[PDB]
């Protein structure tokens, strides 16, 4: 099934050749293109004002991941190293120790935001949903030192909001 | 003005102009590769320096079979 | 002698071109490419399958789902898995969406690379809505991985196909207005008609693929000859070019956009409500509720994300009709959890191979028009 | 010394060398080359700056990820200086503007700046303080510049007795003051011996003095290998700059007409152990910007 | 076996078996292995003295057109004497078929350089020369495509490491970009993922 | 007919006699090939079958759609290419036995 | 072991091709040091060219010497063209090493280095 184009001959009927000559001399289709540009001139602009109207998004947006914690409880992570095993950029660095209580925990949970391609594999590989790719786009960092998140920048970032992250997960826990 | 003794003298001063030759110790049976102890690297340096100064193209097999300053002079007298 | 110009990486994509030109009408042009060299093949050799899937997502970067589809069909072909039907239909719908996206960016960047400024802005508003669809589906702006070997991961949320229907109607009107604006525009026809003719014999010997084969005669569609998926059940036709012109190739790209609109319409009208992923927990990860309240699902989740699934030993070469042409992937897999050696056939690389025959007897503005008129992204050309 | 002060492996670019250098000034010429060699060493460089962050932005990408650090200071408050040398292995004093201002003069920059920092670095408890001074800095007259640097040498010898006073000659480099000052002109003809020394040999001497003890306490002097006349120097730099031609203060012209002399009562480069380079190689390096398109090596070498 | 298992066809399998037997009958001089895989793509394993005869036969002969050339690679396999495997990947136009001509070579052997019978193989051959290290004799131009000029080492081998030996950085001494030995900031942790327990019994090689 | 679809393939004017003299040249050059090779048998078989299809056609479109090979002048290019490999396979002697074998522990894959 | 050659038959053509390539590299340096505006005299450049030729001096196999001739001829073509920049030609030299010593004692003060 092929539908091929560019097949016409110049018709030696007088009307077709005089219409092509009128196109060549009287500048028809160039003024037609001017008419199309004027038709988009008299529209309304499809712009949004940035610093007052932030653009639309999705409830599964990926960016600025942080660690969650239990409802009225401790840290949610286990240091099971699933996210370090699956991280395709190899950005995760986990060092684990148990505390005095006996539950297995961490010492070091360092992510390079510079190396992070922002997949979502550490969002989906975590069995207890400890690390979740957050909602927003607020990095804009002046130094290369500050884009290397420790465990405590991650926990302050997971304590700066959980209501957002809990709302997005409660919106979308029946798909994944 | 091209005489063979001028050829020998001009090869003599351009070999003196070459710096890495140590010592001077120049003759007609000098044999600057084994009696004077230099590489074939220095051989092709010297013969292309002859090419640069007053020579013909001087192909590399004929360049390799020179090995001697009087024989360089005689090859110059051959092709010129 | 003749003027040996050195066009550097400035913008007229990004390359270096050394042209020994004669006198405003050239003699011998050589593209020094490889400036955007990254090391994708060595990196995939030292990584696993699921982890090195985003390398196949971004080795080509304007197409973003056909490259995923090619690698996922390579792994699903080697691993002997037929994906479920609803995954196949969503894969077809997003293949047509990405095809529409790549053709419209190629049209607009060729128009701006000549110098026309405004339909760039119009059709990039349309492509902003395209990226809104990608955001709502996956969560990423551009680089949605989203296509696992084992079918579509995490199916589309409720309330999407109505938006795709609205976008279909409005986009048909907008491409009709693009043909209203350009296309019998006189100075643009004067800009590109008789430049870059390609004989079909040379189109086969120089290894041209996709749109170049459509423009230079011979009828060759992978979607029509070798149906690798449910394309055999949707009815469409491919456009063919009579003359080897650049204007002809432009018309062919516009009509492939229009046929992508047809396939999107029939794919919306004939969606089956089958399932997201395959019926095998050892390849696709199990869903999270069964993971939590099941032992074997937790074990398969844990091993399937640490070690990954193994692949039986063997070598395959599949290739699909990406909008640039026959995007090919040749996997060689020792029986293990990592691939042994992958390699990528790039239609942009094969098209850029014939730049001498496309720019032998023309001038340098026509050389810029020839570099623009093939959808070459210079990240895929590197491999 | 605590751990993470021991060295590790090879040199530079996240290869941990064993020094932490607080480098005063460091925004101009010589401090930028010294921060270059310390970032090549792979150290931690604490640079304090009082200027705009744009100049320390231009010297910023020298060190590796977070190796160098930036902090503010002033010439009035001892608290910011003690905050700068809270914990530091070594500290070097490289400061001084070649012309006066309305807020800081030649007076008391070289008296009030090094006394305060040497006092707070002795009280903070660091070792290996290296202070640069100009050659021929004497109590004898004809320069406010040179008599103030002589008072500075005497004061930094008096307080903090285990200091390394080191003194170069009129150093020349890629972004020099005096040789670029010679090229940017239009002139007279007199006789004056003067020996430039190239800047990378001087900073190799500084890093060898800063990581190679048995040189603490003793004052050193940098002597270039040339020691020749000024008139043939000017004609050589014009001949290499391809122009025939047969802030400009009085203190600068009297510095370039001061006869630089050397005394071997203090050791030079060989007792420290780094090779010196002659003029002409680096002179053909720095003398760009001839004309539109535009060798004759003079090599006077007097006495 | 009906859901979620890829259905194979036997018509293409029988046809590719018959055609591979036919090819090896009509070219007895250069043919060693004729294999058809389970998913019906033909592979012909070839001594490196017949690259030009096999490809001039296969581009022509009117019973197998094979006009188009795709991937060329020479997968860098240790453990053998002849390391590299050059894979010409031929696609027809009149037939809808795919064959892989796999010829073998070691590190120091010129293969017969298919640029004269496939003009698409020009940059493919130059790229395989630059990346692997297999010289191609009677060939117009061999330069370095996809690598830096001052870089060498033929990096796609298994012997060249992941990170290279040189690493560029700008410095203000010589006011330019210089090359230094690599000092990584993180280890690149290699994972020991190849678990035992023999996930495929059908591919067991016979032991000694 | 006039101006077929391919670009650098200008139309023919006499298909029948041109294709017949092409195949007489094929059978001649193939007559110079040795006999006990299989290549002579398969080529002479397929070329006699194709020529015998050509011998009894009065039309053009019937020959195009009846004889496989599709478009009429691509058949002519295909015939010229097969004559070129016949001239090349007078040389190169491919019917001789196998050239020297590999070390035989090589074509096994799974390593 | 009847091996296919590259160019040669024994070491004689190998020595002939390498002395041809050295003649080309000798007459190719001063043009480039005038062109790319380097900072190094012609004699030092020629000394490091002959040092690069003296580096591979223990090579005996004729195919290997043929392949080194091919490498040198490719790089000489890329330097007689203006494709390579100032960076790569200065990258042939070594001005920014701060070179590590070879005595056992200074390898002992910066240790773990056999
Ligand atoms: N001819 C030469 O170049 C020679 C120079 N020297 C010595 O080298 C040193 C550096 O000289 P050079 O780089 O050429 O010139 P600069 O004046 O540019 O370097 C001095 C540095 O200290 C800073 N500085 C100077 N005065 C003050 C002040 N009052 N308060 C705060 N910061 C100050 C300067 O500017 P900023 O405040 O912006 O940081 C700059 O960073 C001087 O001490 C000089 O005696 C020695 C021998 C020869
Ligand atoms: S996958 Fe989750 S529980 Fe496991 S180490 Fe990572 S964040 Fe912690
Ligand atoms: S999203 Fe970032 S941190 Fe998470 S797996 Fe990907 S690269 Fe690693």
């Amino acid at each position: 099934t092929y539908k091929y184009v560019n097949l016409r001959e110049p018709s030696m009927d007088m009307k077709s050749v005089t219409d092509r000559a009128a196109q060549t001399l009287l500048w028809t289709e160039l003024i037609r293109g001017l008419g199309m540009t004027l038709s988009y001139l008299f529209r309304e602009p499809a712009t949004i004002n940035y610093p007052f109207e932030k653009g639309p998004l999705s409830p599964r947006f990926r960016g600025e991941h942080a660690l969650r914690r239990y409802p009225s409880g401790e840290e949610r992570c286990i240091a099971c190293k699933l996210c370090e095993a699956v991280c395709p950029a190899q950005a995760i660095t986990i060092e684990a120790e148990p505390r005095a209580d006996g539950s297995r925990r961490t010492t070091r949970y360092d992510i390079d935001m510079t190396k992070c391609i922002y997949c979502g594999f550490c969002q989906e590989a975590c069995p207890v949903d400890a690390i979740v790719e957050g909602p927003n786009f607020e990095f804009s960092t002046e130094t290369h030192e500050e884009l290397l998140y420790n465990k405590e920048k991650l926990l302050n970032n997971g304590d700066k909001w959980e209501a957002e992250i809990a709302a997005n997960i409660q919106a979308d826990y029946l798909y994944r | 003005p091209l005489t063979l003794e001028g050829i020998k003298d001009r090869v003599l001063y351009v070999l003196k102009l070459y710096d890495k030759i140590d010592p001077e110790k120049l003759s007609v049976n000098s044999h600057f590769m084994k009696d004077l102890g230099l590489d074939s690297l220095d051989q092709v340096e010297i013969i292309m320096a002859m090419e640069d100064e007053f020579g013909f193209e001087i192909p590399d097999i004929d360049a390799e079979k020179l090995m001697c300053p009087q024989e360089i002079v005689d090859y110059i007298a051959d092709k010129k | 002698s003749n003027l040996t110009l050195n066009f550097g990486p400035q913008h007229p994509g990004v390359l270096r071109l050394v042209m020994e030109l004669s006198g405003e009408m050239v003699r011998k042009c050589d593209p020094h490419i490889g400036l955007l060299h990254r090391g994708t093949e060595k990196l995939i050799e030292y990584k696993t399958y699921l982890q090195a899937l985003p390398y196949f997502d971004r080795l080509d970067y304007v197409s973003m789902m056909c490259n995923e589809q090619a690698y996922s069909l390579a792994v699903e072909k080697l691993l002997n898995i037929q994906p479920p039907p609803r995954a196949q239909w969503i894969r077809v719908l997003f293949g047509e969406i990405t095809r529409l996206l790549n053709h419209i960016m190629a049209v607009t960047t060729h128009a701006l690379d000549i110098g026309a400024m405004t339909p760039f802005f119009w059709m990039f508003e349309e492509r902003e809505k395209m990226f809104e669809f990608y955001e709502r589906v996956s969560g990423a702006r551009m680089h949605a991985a989203y296509v696992r070997p084992g079918g579509v991961h995490q199916d589309l949320p409720l309330g999407l196909m109505d938006d795709i229907y609205e976008f279909s109607k409005n986009f048909s009107l907008r491409i009709d207005e693009l043909e209203e604006m350009l296309t019998n525009n006189r100075i643009w026809r004067n800009r590109t008609v008789d430049i870059g003719v390609v004989t079909a014999e040379d189109a086969l010997n120089y290894g041209f693929s996709g749109v170049m084969l459509r423009g230079s005669g011979i009828q060759w569609d992978l979607r029509k000859t070798q149906p690798y998926d449910v394309y055999d059940q949707v009815e469409f036709d491919v456009p063919i070019g009579s003359r080897g012109d650049c204007y002809d190739r432009y018309l062919c790209r516009v009509e492939e956009m229009r046929q992508s609109i047809r396939i999107i319409s029939q794919c919306l009208n004939k969606m089956p409500p089958g399932e997201i992923k395959v019926d095998d927990a050892k390849v696709s990860p199990p869903k999270r509720a069964e993971m939590k309240t099941s032992m074997e699902s937790l074990i398969h989740h844990f091993k399937l994300y640490t070690e990954g699934y193994q692949v039986p030993p063997g070598a395959t070469y599949t290739a699909i009709e990406a909008p640039k042409g026959e995007f090919g992937v040749y996997l060689v897999s020792d029986g293990s959890s990592r691939p042994y050696r992958c390699k990528i056939k790039a239609p942009g690389f094969a098209h850029l191979a014939g730049l001498d025959k496309m720019s032998k007897g023309h001038m340098l503005a026509d050389v810029v028009a020839i570099i623009g008129t093939q959808d070459i992204v210079f990240g895929e050309v590197d491999r | 010394l605590h751990h993470a002060v021991i060295p590790h492996g090879k040199g530079g670019r996240s290869s941990v060398s064993g020094i932490v250098a607080t480098v005063f000034g460091a925004t101009g010429f010589l401090g930028r080359y010294l921060v270059n060699h310390l970032g090549r060493m792979g150290s931690q460089v604490i640079v304090p700056y009082r200027c705009e962050p744009y100049d320390t932005m231009h010297l910023r990408p020298m060190g590796d990820l977070g190796q160098i650090i930036f902090m503010d200071w002033n010439g009035r408050d001892k608290d910011s200086i003690r905050r700068a040398v809270e914990h530091s292995n070594v500290v070097i004093n490289l400061v001084g503007r070649e012309w006066e201002t309305k807020n800081f003069d030649f007076e008391d920059v070289f008296v009030k700046i090094p006394q305060a920092i040497a006092q707070v670095s002795k009280e903070a408890g660091v070792e290996k303080f290296i202070h640069i001074s100009h050659l021929n800095a004497d109590i004898k007259s004809s320069s406010k510049y040179l008599r103030n640097k002589a008072v500075g040498e005497k004061e930094v010898r008096e307080t903090f007795p285990e200091a390394t006073i080191i003194k170069p000659a009129d150093i020349f480099g890629r972004e020099d003051r005096f040789l670029n000052y010679f090229a940017n002109i239009r002139s007279l003809g007199k006789k004056t011996v003067k020996q430039p020394v190239y800047i990378v040999d001087v900073t190799k001497g500084i890093i060898n003095a800063i990581k190679d003890p048995d040189a603490r306490g003793k004052t050193f002097a940098f002597v270039g290998p040339n020691r020749y006349l000024l008139f043939d120097l000017v004609q050589y730099v014009f001949a290499v700059a391809h122009r025939p031609f047969l802030w400009t203060t009085r203190d600068k012209v009297e510095r370039i007409h001061t006869t630089d002399r050397t005394l071997p009562h203090l050791p030079g480069l060989e007792d420290l152990g780094v090779q010196a380079t002659p003029l002409e190689l680096k002179a053909i390096e720095v003398l760009r910007r001839h004309r539109t398109y535009r060798s004759e090596i003079e090599d006077v070498q007097p006495a | 076996t009906r859901p979620t298992v890829r259905p194979r066809n036997d018509v293409a399998h029988k046809q590719l078996s018959a055609f591979g037997e036919y090819v090896a009958e009509i070219l007895p001089k250069y043919v060693q292995q004729v294999q058809v895989s389970c998913f019906s793509e033909l592979e012909i394993c070839i001594h490196p003295d017949g690259v030009i005869p096999v490809l001039t036969f296969l581009r022509d002969h009117s019973n197998a057109q094979f006009k188009s050339l795709a991937d060329l690679t020479a997968v860098d396999i240790p453990t053998r004497q002849n390391r590299f495997e050059i894979v010409y990947n031929l696609l027809s136009l009149r037939f809808n078929s795919r064959i892989r001509v796999k010829t073998y070579t070691d590190e120091l052997t010129p293969v017969e350089s298919s640029v004269s019978v496939y003009k698409a193989a020009n940059w493919y051959e130059r790229e395989i020369w630059d990346m692997f290290g297999v010289f191609f004799a009677n060939h117009p131009d061999l330069r370095r495509i996809l690598t830096d000029y001052g870089f060498e080492g033929h990096p796609f081998r298994k012997d060249f490491p992941l990170s290279g030996y040189v690493e560029l950085r700008y410095d203000d001494e010589v006011k330019r970009v210089v090359a230094e030995p690599v000092e990584l900031a993180q280890e690149f942790r290699k994972f020991d993922l190849n678990s035992p327990w023999e996930a495929f019994p059908a591919y067991r090689q016979p032991p000694e | 007919k006039k101006t077929t679809g391919l670009v650098g393939l200008a139309v023919c004017e006499t298909p029948h006699e041109r294709l017949k003299i092409l195949y007489t040249k094929i059978l001649d050059v193939l007559g110079h090939i040795p006999k006990n090779a299989a290549y002579r048998k398969y080529t002479e078989q397929i070329t006699n079958e194709k020529l015998s299809i050509v011998k009894a056609e009065p039309d053009v479109k019937k020959l195009e759609e009846q004889l496989q090979g599709g478009q009429i002048e691509e058949v002519i290019l295909q015939a010229e290419n097969e004559l070129s490999l016949a001239r090349k396979m007078i040389q190169w002697k491919p019917w001789e036995p196998l050239v020297e074998e590999p070390p035989a522990s090589q074509w096994k894959w799974p390593i | 072991t009847s091996v296919k050659p590259i160019f040669s038959r024994d070491m004689n053509e190998a020595k002939r091709r390498v002395r041809e390539l050295y003649r080309a590299w000798y007459r190719e340096v001063p043009n480039t040091v005038h062109l790319f505006q380097l900072d190094i005299s012609v004699k030092q450049g020629r000394d490091k060219v002959r040092e690069m030729f003296k580096k591979n001096a223990h090579v005996t196999d004729p195919r290997v010497v043929d392949l080194l001739v091919i490498k040198g001829k490719m790089e000489l073509e890329e330097t007689i063209n203006v494709w390579k920049q100032r960076t790569h030609v200065m990258r042939f030299f070594h001005e920014t090493e701060a070179p590590r010593p070879k005595d056992f004692l200074s390898k002992f003060y910066v240790g773990h280095d056999p």
